[PDB]
């Protein structure tokens, strides 16, 4: 007769760590940590994302001709970009305080485009000429969709003064420009008057713009160049412009219609016909592990990222 | 104690009992059932632990804001790394305790064997003990209760 | 005959945390986190803050009509102003680099402010009658204290040319601005001519402003805006002026007469009568304990902000 | 040792000596000094170990430095949150220790008691033990020094 | 067991045998063999455990930058006090678990001696122990086989 | 016959600390917290720093006629800079984006300086007058020998139209200046025209700068300023300048030949003829230690930094 005590033990490799120890081998053990993703950009809890392709932010909101299907889009989740969208700006430029309107464009989730200046109420002005062919459409020679560049009628190009004033309940984010020509003969032919200005105010904007003639290289074909400018314009306000030349007119304008979470993530991924909870620019996680190592920038309900390689606790005994 | 018991496959914790004729094992449930308890709790309490981390946020900067870009860039992967640290860490906390749990818990019931049986028994080594009478599968379970 | 062995035991119901326990039952245990504030702005070991009550920090410092409260003010340990102060620039418009001045201000607990340049002294420019509706006073019309609105006098603006030269012993925060009006007819209307600028020089300054004609909208019953500017005039250096029109000048400055540890508090809460070695924006604290958990923006002795709801120490057995 | 005792008023640890007629208990002071400060030197290193650790400070921002306004907010909120969870986590590893040393010095006055009388005494447990003599109040107190 | 003893100069852990004629003190090659290993292994984790950790960058700016010049200082401070808090905790827990892995080798060693001779043996304390015959130096050593 | 148990023990008095103990003391301990360093300036890694001297980056980079030391240097480990460096703009003025280019500078290794606008090529202007006893050389007013004053020649100042093709497979840092003069009398006196531009173009630089006269202190003797800025020319991309005045042309321009791991230091220190892995801005260290406390800012292979004044680990028994 003889009872003695013991513990279980088994045929596995599975291996732990500890603070004093490394590689302990171990019956049984729990991973906790996910190493896994779809590959995939998905819908987030039903929503689908508004992804660019081959556009840029500014692109898409200018109305670049190559972009015309993001003209109208519906509500997003959140905003897939390119690292290095093909099409942005087609007339070389800039636009001005570009980085900040993406911040805010990563609080919103939905915009309604209106039209806020018709192309047909500009009498005195030409409105049906202002093309490059730095931004072709279907072989020939076109414009970004949004704004208007006018140019002079009938050897005259008289002062403009227009006002817009919203009378919706939503904020309206509100674009134009102003071109920068390459030099004094260009000017007078497109514009006649040789000193010219755009002023614009609101209750809170005091803009007085004066174009800057330069001898520039050539990009997508053309030394001139368009410089964009934006603001928010609150209900009941108005924006006011007045301009002798050089002046890009807005023409449609977008009402902010849903704030919320929402990022733009950088991603060469195209979307993939699916449903998460949680997103990454490599891909899409569906687990119930409480840690991740797939990528730091995710949005939706995700695990937490950690930069580790593998994390896995110790539940039964030493093997 | 040299090596485990590939024969037991009931519970984590056992006696070993074997009679006169029979030899067979036996998992203590009063002990095994406070264990997975033991178990489910601490692993739970480093999923509730950590809930408040740092979340790295996507921020775009131009070619005139490098300074500031790599503030931020540093900003977030310091955070990323503190965090990463804490993660490993307390992993490597929770697995010391469990296995000292382990070993904890199988020689306590080495001494409850030894211990409720000053006079009458003698503990000879690795678990087992002795005895002044013959021990039947009934005289093996009577050391439980 | 029977000796035992035992510990202590009592009817408390206090409950510590452990890593494997919750909630377990002690005989003692010490709280170290501080949970209460008297919801009071007090005295900050025997030194008053400066209250701006309706006023904010651009309302003091140029000498808003409504904030003559705060014409000559003593030394500070903190400066409280609120979330959104009613009496700010009261003629509509801006103060450049506001944050940075500020910052700056964070680091001052007193001006002494001096008369620099008399109103008495313009002979040949207008000085009395640079007042709006914008500004009102006690039912009038009126007008920033610290600086002057001057225009034309018998219908001319001769070219100004000014100058200060610091001779005091204390950097000098100066002020100054220049107005941006409606149209052309109202710039020839307050200055007579049509073209104008502000240049002003130090040892490190050089700015030259021109005004910024714009059809704006109406703030505080005005479409008019002026802009504000700030320089620190170090002892020994001076500043100079020169201006054709839209000038607003210094009247008076602020020398920086004592430095040291401030911060500008943001709160709706009034002067409490009180005195402390800690303050919060939403309460002052009096404790030994070494965490608390009110409001992580402090200034004084305080103990260890924490955003835990509770942090209780083992010092007794279990009970 | 399944509960502690009301009675005791004393001390932490102690006897419960019960004579022939009497019966009543006695706080072990060797001990009980020594626990107090062993409790009062662990929570002023907590006290002192925090001391460095993040301050947050006031900045502004205007309506065109919304990028570095949520930088600022993230950095400050990222601190705040590392801190929160060392200091809570410093006092459940204090916790642990506290009723483990508790629970060991109380099982070290169990075996005191026992182990120094070999031969002449044996455990039969819950602290108490045997004799082949009666023990009245002096013999009850002479087990501390010899 | 009030100190310790000078005269071992070997190893950590060992034996203080003493025959009816000698006196000599002689070290444990199986504890003290393993506890050298035991060592090596926590203070090597504690060197590539921290490798990760914050590298404070030079970073300028102008006269009207001073917000974001105060931003990047707070942030660079916070992070090295965060990693000097952790640095300085993780070597008073490496400490308290090496004084506490040579107290349960010390005490383990006298179970060792104690546990082994049930019958023959008894423990007097502080690690001797008592037997019905005499023990030469030959005797003293095969305590440990 | 009494076999014991027992530990080793010393006359040793080196203490160690615990969670729950301070000031143990223990038979063996291992510090682990490199406390000291050689007080120099050393290579790093066999690569010899760029030591400034007296000279910031800004006098280094346009020519400074104090800085000729280093007119032409050769790869650096990294930079070192003074505080507070004499030898800066020995005109007054500024840098435009100074600390930005600063930033690029610490991730380059070395320069190749090229000449890209002779002197000599400016034929209807006068190229050898641009001096000023604030640059002084060798008993005489001198300038920066990177960039040209250039002034009228005949009293005129006819329109620059000059450009210049990066050929060169490298990135080329070029650097230009505005001058800003004292008065109308000064402008007319210099340059002859009496309202002047700069315009800058490349394929992504849109710049037009105008003079701004304004009365200033004198610094370093001299109240006119001068204004520079730089760009990055791409390989195969032009930069185009057109000006009738004000304008300090390039001269000098810098090819960019490697780019790597470097650091502005900033430090008082000079050369200390060493060779080192880890330098900080008070000395380098050699050891293999796991952890310092010299200073937080290092370069090269080195151990983690951190703030205590000592880290010593237990690693025999208590004593
Ligand atoms: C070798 C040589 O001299 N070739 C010229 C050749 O450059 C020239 O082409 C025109 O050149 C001008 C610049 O001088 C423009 O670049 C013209 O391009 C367009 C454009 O597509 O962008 C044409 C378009 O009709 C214009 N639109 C409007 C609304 O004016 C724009 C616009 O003027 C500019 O973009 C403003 O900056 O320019 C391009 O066709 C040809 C034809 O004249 O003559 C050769 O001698
Ligand atoms: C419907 C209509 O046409 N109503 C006008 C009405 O606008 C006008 O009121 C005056 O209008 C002008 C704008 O053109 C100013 O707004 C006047 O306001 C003041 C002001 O209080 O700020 C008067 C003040 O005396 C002026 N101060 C100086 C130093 O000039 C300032 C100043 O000009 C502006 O602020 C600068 O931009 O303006 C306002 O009274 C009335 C009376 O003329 O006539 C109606 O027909
Ligand atoms: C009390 C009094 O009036 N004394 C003047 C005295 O100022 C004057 O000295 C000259 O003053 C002018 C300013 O009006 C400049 O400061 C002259 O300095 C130089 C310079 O060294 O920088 C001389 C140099 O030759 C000039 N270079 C060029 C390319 O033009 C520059 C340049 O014009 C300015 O720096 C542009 O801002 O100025 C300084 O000698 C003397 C001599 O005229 O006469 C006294 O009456
Ligand atoms: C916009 O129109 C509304 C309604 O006509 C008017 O009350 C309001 O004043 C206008 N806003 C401005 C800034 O003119
Ligand atoms: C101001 O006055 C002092 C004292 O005479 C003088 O030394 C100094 O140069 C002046 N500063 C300027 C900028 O003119
Ligand atoms: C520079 O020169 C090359 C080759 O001569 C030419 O192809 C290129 O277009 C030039 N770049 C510019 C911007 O003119």
């Amino acid at each position: 007769d003889q009872i003695c005590i013991g513990y279980h033990a088994n045929n596995s490799t599975e291996q732990v760590d500890t603070i004093m120890e490394k590689n302990v081998t171990v019956t049984h053990a729990q991973d906790i940590l996910e190493k896994t993703h779809n590959g995939k950009l998905c819908d987030l809890d039903g929503v689908k994302p508004l992804i660019l392709r081959d556009c840029s932010v500014a692109g898409w909101l200018l109305g670049n001709p190559m972009c015309d299907e993001f003209l109208n889009v519906p509500e997003w989740s959140y905003i897939v970009e390119k690292i290095n969208p093909a099409n942005d700006l087609c007339y070389p430029g800039n636009f001005n305080d570009y980085e900040e309107l993406k911040h805010l464009l990563s609080r919103i989730n939905h915009f309604e485009k209106i039209q806020i200046i018709p192309k047909s109420s500009w009498s005195d002005h030409e409105a049906s000429a202002g093309v490059s062919s730095a931004c072709p459409y279907q072989g020939r020679s076109s414009f970004f969709r949004n704004v208007v560049w006018l140019i002079k009628k009938d050897n005259a190009y008289p002062t403009i003064k227009r006002s817009y004033n919203n009378t919706n309940q939503e904020d309206l984010l509100v674009l134009w420009g102003i071109h920068h020509p390459n030099d004094a003969a260009e000017q007078t032919r497109l514009y006649q008057n040789p000193t010219t200005y755009i002023s614009v105010g609101t209750s809170t904007l005091n803009q007085r713009l004066v174009p800057k003639i330069a001898t520039r290289s050539k990009v997508n074909g053309q030394s001139g160049r368009m410089e964009f400018f934006w603001t928010i314009l609150k209900p009941n306000d108005a924006i006011n412009f007045e301009s002798n030349g050089n002046f890009i007119a807005p023409e449609n304008a977008y009402k902010i219609v849903k704030k919320g979470d929402s990022t733009i993530m950088k991603s060469e991924l195209e979307y993939g016909n699916c449903n998460t909870k949680c997103q990454t620019p490599i891909g899409a996680i569906n687990s119930s592990m409480p840690f991740h190592n797939i990528h730091p920038l995710t949005i939706g309900e995700c695990p937490k990222y950690v930069k580790s390689s593998r994390l896995v606790l110790a539940t039964g005994l030493r093997n | 104690i040299e090596g485990g018991w590939q024969g037991m496959v009931d519970g984590w914790y056992g006696y070993h009992h074997s009679n006169e004729q029979g030899s067979g094992y036996a998992a203590d449930k009063e002990s095994t059932q406070k264990a997975i308890d033991g178990v489910t709790n601490k692993v739970n309490s480093i999923i509730d632990k950590m809930n408040t981390q740092f979340e790295a946020v996507g921020r775009e900067f131009n070619n005139l804001e490098r300074r500031i870009e790599n503030l931020n860039k540093k900003m977030e992967d310091g955070f990323l790394d503190v965090w990463t640290y804490n993660a490993e860490l307390l992993v490597l906390m929770e697995n010391e305790r469990t296995l000292d749990f382990h070993d904890s818990n199988v020689k306590n019931l080495y001494d409850k064997v030894r211990l409720q049986l000053r006079d009458n028994a003698k503990e000879l080594g690795n678990g087992c003990f002795e005895f002044y009478h013959r021990c039947d599968n009934e005289c093996m379970e009577s050391v439980r209760n």
